[PDB]
């Protein structure tokens, strides 16, 4: 191609990643300044309300890394933001939703069942149980919306479909 | 150079940025900040060079914000 086409083409594209980029990074200096209090549902709530997608994504990678890092209320705020990453059309979305989601379904799922499960201060961890439960049940529904036909990300589906069969 | 590679990379470079593969976006930002420093060493054109420097100049801007933004991601502690 000629010089003043390839400059063309990659000017195009410039002011808009400029802004993005500025933009995002602003939002990543506030959910930082809220995860060095150590408060880390908060730090997420954050980054929810902020509403930058790429930002809870960041986010999620980084809280991925380390499961002892997740108490049960955690779970309450990350599951409604798994099931929307598994609706995302990038395939890293989906994968950054499934890492998340194991990490709960490992961490959690015993815990959640055991409070389940008992008999008629405790009724905290109970009402945070049966919220988990109803917002793993949302993201079964909709992986099970998704698996029986092979789609976009149907490796990724097909995964969570069989360990989600519980 | 292939000017054709060198939009490509840029492409490249600025995907992985946007889906927040930084680590990936830094080799394709600085890969290609070297391949328009090698091409514009062989610019003679004075008005070209004023232009592709200009891009170099644009593409530097992203790469250092590529950077900030992974500095800042590391700080987060775990």
């Amino acid at each position: 191609l000629v010089d003043e086409d390839a400059m063309s083409q990659i000017r195009k594209g410039h002011d808009t990643m400029f802004v993005v980029l500025t933009s995002r990074h602003k939002n990543l200096d506030t959910v930082r300044a809220v995860w060095t209090t150590g408060d880390i549902k908060t730090s997420v709530d954050s980054a929810v309300a902020i509403n930058d997608l790429s930002v809870v994504v960041d986010l999620l990678n980084i809280v991925n890394q380390k499961a002892s890092l997740w108490k049960l209320d955690l779970c309450t705020t990350v599951l409604p933001q798994i099931e929307k990453l598994l609706q995302s059309k990038y395939e890293s979305y989906v994968q950054t939703g499934c890492t998340s989601l194991k990490l709960i379904l490992q961490r959690f799922l015993p815990l959640i069942t055991d409070i389940l499960a008992a008999p008629p201060s405790r009724e905290e961890r109970l009402h945070k149980c049966r919220l988990c439960f109803k917002q793993l049940k949302s993201i079964s529904g909709l992986v099970k919306s998704k698996s029986g036909l092979s789609g976009r990300h149907g490796s990724a589906f097909r995964e969570l479909h069989l360990l989600m069969a519980s | 150079m292939s000017l054709q590679m060198i939009v490509e990379n840029v492409k490249l470079a600025r995907e992985y940025a946007l889906l927040g593969n930084y680590d990936s976006a830094m080799v394709y930002y600085q890969g290609v900040l070297d391949q328009m420093n090698k091409y514009l060493y062989s610019v003679k054109d004075t008005h070209l060079r004023q232009k592709w420097q200009q891009v170099w100049q644009e593409i530097n801007v992203e790469a250092k914000q590529v950077k900030d933004i992974m500095k800042t991601l590391e700080s987060f502690k775990l």
